[PDB]
RNA sequence: CUUGGCCGUUAAAUGCGGUCUUGCAUGAAUGAUGUAACGAUACAACAGCUGUCUCUAUGAUUGACUCAGUGAAAUUGGAAUAACUGUGCAGAUACAGUUUACCUCUAGUUAGACGAGAAGACCCUAUGCAGCUUUACUGUUACUAAUUAUUGAAUACGAUU
RNA sequence: GACAUGAGUAACAAAAAAGAGUUUAAGGUACCUAAAAGGUAUCUUAGAGUCUCGCCUAAAGCUUAUGGCUACGUCAAGUAACGGCCUCUAAGUUUAUAAUCUGAAGAUUAUGACGAUGAGAAAACUUUGGUACCAACAUUUAAAAGUGAAAAUUGUGCAGGAAGGAUAAACCGUACCUAGAAUCUGAAACAAGUAAGCUAGUAGAGAAUACGAAGGCGUGAAUGAGAUAACAAUCAUAAAGGAACUCGGCAAACUAACUACCGUAACUUAGGGAUAAGGAGAGCUCAUUAGUCUCGAACGAGUAAAAAGGAAGAAGCAUGGAAUAUUGUUGUACGACUGUUUAAUUAAAACAAAGCACUUUGCAAAAAGACGAUAAGUCUAAGUAUUGAGUGUGAUUUCUGCCCGAUGCCGGCUGGUUAACGAAUUUUC
RNA sequence: UCUUACUAUAGUCAGGACUAUAAAGGUCCGAACGGGUUAUCGUUGCAAAGAUAUCCGAAGAACUAUGGUAAGCGAGUGAA
RNA sequence: AUGUAUUAAGGAGAGUAUAACUUAAUUUAUGUUUAUGAUAGAGGUUAUCAACAUAUGAACUCUUAGAGAAAUUACUUAAUAAACGAAGUGAAUUGAAAUAUCUUAUUAACUUCAGGAAAAGAAAUCAAACGAGAUUCUAUGAUUAGUGUGAACGAAAAUAGAGCAGCCUAUUAAAAUAAGUAAAAUGGCUUUAAAGCUGUUUGAAUAUUGUGGGGAACCUUCCUCAAAGGCUAAAUAUAAUACAUGAGUUACAGAGAAAAGUACCGUGAGGGAAAGCUUUGAAAUAGUAGUUUU
């Protein structure tokens, strides 16, 4: 069982609780089988990866630029 | 607390 | 059987302690002892034990026709292989049928009065020292029964009952048919003994004892003043019982109906 | 001044003395409940 | 403590024998030496049925437009057990 | 009273130890009294030892100091906030008179600002409190004593008359 | 509530400590270059790593608890190499049942249920009461030897040392942190505090003391670089003197551990005092060897064997060579003593104490004493006058005197008094 | 869940010395550990009780862990 | 805040189409009216471009079987908060300028029992020589009568209004008319000394052909009522929801709560925030500029 993480209801805003856990199970297979491997950073057009790759990173950076202003900083 | 006491 | 619980410490069933200067001490279990001794028959004495939770010793006996194993108050001398019996059941058959008539008050006496035998108090001759003097006629051993204490047969009554004088010097009224061991509680030189240390008290189960006058007025009527004062205050107990003077604790109206010459008080003067 | 109490403190203790069991199964501790739920409480016990 | 004392107790927290179950069901019984026994009487089992030839996918052609069944003067329109006994006699009348 | 007299200890003894004791106001289980042993108890002396001192000096590290970065607190009616003598709610940076002083910082220092901190614990007040005490006032109990009731007899013995 | 002052001041100093290279990602500048790009160098933010140096080390290390506002891909039929759940019960708990007691609430006893800090089959395949018991202490034992556990064996002292049950693999826990470097408790990234196992080696009686292999660390710029005033802290040394300081030898210094070493006073409860005091020895090198061990062949040789060893020798100012163990003696007061006490201003002469003494308790249904809105009832105690409770004193030597008037308690008359009760009376409307 | 006492189940005390014992001692020296004697520092402290040195006990009336019990009309607990 | 109407067990946990709420978390049908409504197209996720009325599938876990460390175990078609009501028990602050009786006060609080309300209720009531005609709520009577040393406490008749309902054959099924009762002494409560309640010890009578109780010490005549047996709606208390009104509030106001009993504090009982919007931008305060003085 992995565990999650306790919070609250509204995120920043409610009484403190915790979700649901979750459960793994793992078998032990009488026939291998083996995953395909992704593919490459180049062949996923079919899935949009360019534009969600830069909407990717533009949300990485809000997350990082917050960082910096919740440890009471700016970036000069 | 305060120890100058004019007892 | 084990002697463990919250009343090894002075607490009764509420969790206050009621029995002040208590717990702490050793481990220790019960022993079983028989008082009554209905079951007649010989008993061998096997062994001469010591009790924890007694004054007197304990006498492991074996009653020789089942061979059931039991523990009785041991007697000034009695040893290991000695032979008791309980005549308190009544007498035997080959005890009876030797002298022939109904009662021999003479050759009874002479077979029967033997040390660490019980038998009824009427059984007993004149002058017999004893130290498991009974009370009713049906129950246990309650006289006599601490460490080199004994009692004596006073007089006899067609009476129902008999004067015995106790330790504390109490001639007082028992049954006719109270049961009654021949001889001296062992040990009797338990009262001789001399701890030497704070420590074996505390082995014990006994805790210290704090004085009235080391006290505060608000704990006890004695507390209070500056330096070592008394206060002009009678002895009392922390809860206004006097505690010299002659003051009798005993119920009035629970009048003893069986004693016959009261014990003598000393009235405080000194003894030695 | 202040001290330390909870030092050394465990979880075990926390459900035997402010748990929601001690309270149903017991005449006072009803109360508590009662009293915690009309003022709007979402924590009744621990 | 002062503010995770105050969660809800899990059994990722405390070990002195503290048990939680997660409603995964009852298979068996407890021994007396700390055992478990299956009762294969409580296992459950999931009848899935052969799936080869059939032709029903969980979708519908849009095409198909969505269209609600009707049932003019019934109040109880598709929980009528008349129509259900009606029909029944009609269709299978052995069963 | 008093550093009581005397003897020992100190070059010098209001101390300590011994003794004399006419003890403001010692005393026998509110125990009296003398040893061995024990003591982070208290007092006094000796030997050794030393920067404790005569009398301080030098050296080391971390702060203090400067530069760069981050960045408090008590405190504060407002201030262009000198000295003396006098004055005055009676101890003046601020009033009177005289004197002195170019403007502004830094590091030291603590004489004053009756400096800061805590609506003084001392003392007194209030027909204010709390705990404790007792032969304070008024009360409640433990406990003791008599008796109706539950509860009936029999002799007596005797006294009222 | 906002914003000033102090003030751009204090502070970022656990006496571990840093120095010089390398390097990744993203981005900001300068130049090359004007086809955008790319390249070179540099700065910022978030990282990683190499060499050298130092600190901790019976830790500031590793493995796990209590716990957790650290983070969620942490994987077990059982043993080796695992706990819980489950079974059994302790101290206790009970809005369970019955009985009893009780102004209600409830309380009591029995039984049941519940309750670990304990006990639970086998496995490198597995499913009666000393004929005793598994508290403390000591002893012996897996046969090459030594050491440390497990369990057992035997014995010793008194303080006399649990209970109960037995005997084809579900569910839950498994991450990370252990407090000197980012996580627990102390309001927090606090020089404090917190459980168990392991915790290299040298050297020692030792977990002391010193070094420190591995490991970690030398903090999130919560800092870094300089200079080395006064003064402060923490230290080192010191001419001559050696308490002249001071309330007072406060602090500091002297002393110190070791040996199967010599020696040791008054006094004494005969045990002590005593490790008294006061002296002697110590490292390196070496002659020498009864046995043990080794090598060669009884004997010979050897310390590149453990030990023994001496009035032997060498060098230096010095061989308890560095670190670690804080003086000796004497006369009194108080308390016998070991202990305990105002957590966080008084550790003591106070409290306790063994001992001593007095009062109290006969147990026939309640021993007295304590507790019980108040009882049943509980401790006392499965005790019995050598028992329990209360009070004072405070081991032991030598002793504890006079007064029973006052006060208290105890006992006592065919007594006086004597409320209720009541013979005999007496009124208002 | 601090603390005082009691209670149940458990755990810890290097090494050495003296003593009648191989083991019988509120014995001795001294770590862990537990106390907190004196001194200095600190006092808007690292700390609303800390740091360093010194000192005391360290087989016992010892210390420690996990549970349990007794407290707020009467006073729980109290080597006071 | 008040008023009116309706209603009579409340919360939490986790999960889910983040207007849609329970693992079916946007179920499936009927009727009418649809712009003269109600108050001749496009659109099934590019969705719900339809309101009203009546039905309908689903609706987990805990409180809430037993156990336990609530949301677990193990079982199973196991399931009811607070406020208000009656009785029992029953203080103190405070006032008296201290303080005992008294007052605070038949108060607060606690315990038991009960329902959507409960309790009470159809006169052994009051009146005064005339008469009224159950209970309950509100006002007047009344800072009255009266008690109390005082301080203070404090009725009833009657009146007005809200409601109105009487009965035993009770619109729910009860009486053969009530004896250890009325009453007395004594110890208390209440209170004006009566009446009423009550522990202890005692202890009656039988209807206006004048038996019993009451009419405020008590006796007597008269009047009045008929205890020791019962049923009874409405006006009333509390909570929830909705609506109406406002010289009520408009964000430090109004509820503590415009996202709240949440965050946070405390071992715990318990305590308990801040925070609206796109508008306006005062004072203090800070760095500068212009003129001016130093
Ligand atoms: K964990
Ligand atoms: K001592
Ligand atoms: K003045
Ligand atoms: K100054
Ligand atoms: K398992
Ligand atoms: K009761
Ligand atoms: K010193
Ligand atoms: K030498
Ligand atoms: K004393
Ligand atoms: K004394
Ligand atoms: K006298
Ligand atoms: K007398
Ligand atoms: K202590
Ligand atoms: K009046
Ligand atoms: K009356
Ligand atoms: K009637
Ligand atoms: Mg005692
Ligand atoms: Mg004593
Ligand atoms: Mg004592
Ligand atoms: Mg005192
Ligand atoms: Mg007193
Ligand atoms: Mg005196
Ligand atoms: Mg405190
Ligand atoms: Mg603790
Ligand atoms: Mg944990
Ligand atoms: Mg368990
Ligand atoms: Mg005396
Ligand atoms: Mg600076
Ligand atoms: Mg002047
Ligand atoms: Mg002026
Ligand atoms: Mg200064
Ligand atoms: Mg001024
Ligand atoms: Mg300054
Ligand atoms: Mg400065
Ligand atoms: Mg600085
Ligand atoms: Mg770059
Ligand atoms: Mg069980
Ligand atoms: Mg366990
Ligand atoms: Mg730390
Ligand atoms: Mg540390
Ligand atoms: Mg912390
Ligand atoms: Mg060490
Ligand atoms: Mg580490
Ligand atoms: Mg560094
Ligand atoms: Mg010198
Ligand atoms: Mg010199
Ligand atoms: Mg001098
Ligand atoms: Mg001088
Ligand atoms: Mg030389
Ligand atoms: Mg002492
Ligand atoms: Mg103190
Ligand atoms: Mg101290
Ligand atoms: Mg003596
Ligand atoms: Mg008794
Ligand atoms: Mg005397
Ligand atoms: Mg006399
Ligand atoms: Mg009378
Ligand atoms: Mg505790
Ligand atoms: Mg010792
Ligand atoms: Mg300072
Ligand atoms: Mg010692
Ligand atoms: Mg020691
Ligand atoms: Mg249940
Ligand atoms: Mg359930
Ligand atoms: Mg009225
Ligand atoms: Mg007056
Ligand atoms: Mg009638
Ligand atoms: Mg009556
Ligand atoms: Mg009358
Ligand atoms: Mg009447
Ligand atoms: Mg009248
Ligand atoms: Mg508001
Ligand atoms: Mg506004
Ligand atoms: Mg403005």
């Amino acid at each position: 069982v992995n565990q999650r993480m306790h919070e609250q209801r509204h995120g920043d805003v409610g009484n403190w609780r915790r979700p649901k856990s979750q459960k793994m199970m793992i078998a032990e297979l009488a026939k291998p089988f083996v995953w395909p491997k992704p593919p490459a950073e180049d062949a996923r057009e079919a899935f949009d990866y360019a534009m969600w790759k830069k909407q990717k990173t533009a949300q990485e950076q809000d997350t990082k630029f917050q960082g910096i202003r919740a440890q009471g900083e700016v970036v000069p | 607390a305060a120890a100058a006491a004019a007892a | 059987f084990p002697k463990k619980g919250q009343s090894k410490g002075g607490r009764n069933h509420s969790g206050r302690v009621t029995v002040r200067h208590r717990g702490g001490g050793h481990k220790r279990r019960i022993r079983m002892v028989d008082f009554e001794r209905w079951i007649p028959g010989p008993h061998t004495v096997l062994r001469i034990e010591y009790d924890p939770g007694r004054s007197a010793h304990i006498a492991l006996v074996k009653e020789e026709a089942t061979g059931r194993k039991s523990y009785i108050v041991a007697a000034d001398g009695m040893r290991a292989g000695d032979v008791v019996q309980s005549y308190r059941s009544g007498l035997p058959q080959d005890l009876l049928d030797s002298m022939g008539g109904v009662v021999d008050p003479g050759i009874l006496a002479a077979r029967t009065c033997w040390r660490g035998n019980c038998l009824p108090v009427s059984m007993i001759p004149v002058g017999t020292q004893i130290y498991c003097v009974g009370s009713r006629p049906d129950g246990k051993a309650v006289f006599c029964r601490s460490a080199g204490t004994y009692a004596t047969i006073i007089s006899k009554e067609t009476g129902k009952f008999v004067n015995v004088r106790l330790q504390s010097g109490e001639i007082r009224r028992v049954s006719k048919d109270a049961c009654a061991t021949v001889g001296i509680a062992s040990n009797i030189m338990h009262h001789y003994r001399q701890l030497g240390k704070a420590g074996r008290s505390r082995w014990l189960n006994i805790r210290p004892t704090v004085r009235g006058l080391a006290m505060n007025a608000n704990d006890h009527p004695h507390g209070g003043g500056r330096g070592k004062s008394k206060g002009n205050r009678h002895p009392v107990s922390p809860w206004g019982t006097p505690a010299k003077g002659g003051y009798k604790t005993r119920r009035k109206s629970n009048v003893n109906k069986w004693v016959v010459t009261p014990r003598v008080r000393n009235m405080g003067v000194r003894r030695n | 001044g202040p001290r330390p109490t909870m030092s050394g403190a465990t979880r075990l203790v926390q459900k035997r003395r402010h748990g929601f069991l001690s309270r149903v199964k017991t005449k006072n501790g009803q109360k508590t409940l009662k009293r915690r739920l009309a003022k709007g409480r979402l924590r009744l016990s621990a | 403590g002062l503010k995770y004392r105050k969660l809800r107790l899990t059994t990722k927290d405390v070990n002195k024998g503290f048990y939680k179950g997660n409603r995964t069901g009852s298979m068996g019984t407890h021994t007396s030496y700390g055992t478990y026994k299956i009762d294969y009487t409580k296992v459950r089992t999931y009848v899935c049925p052969d799936l080869t030839g059939f032709k029903l996918t969980p979708f519908v052609s849009k095409t198909i437009r969505p269209v609600h069944d009707q049932f003019p003067g019934d109040k109880l329109g598709p929980k009528n057990p008349a129509t259900y006994l009606a029909r029944w006699k009609s269709e299978n009348g052995l069963d």
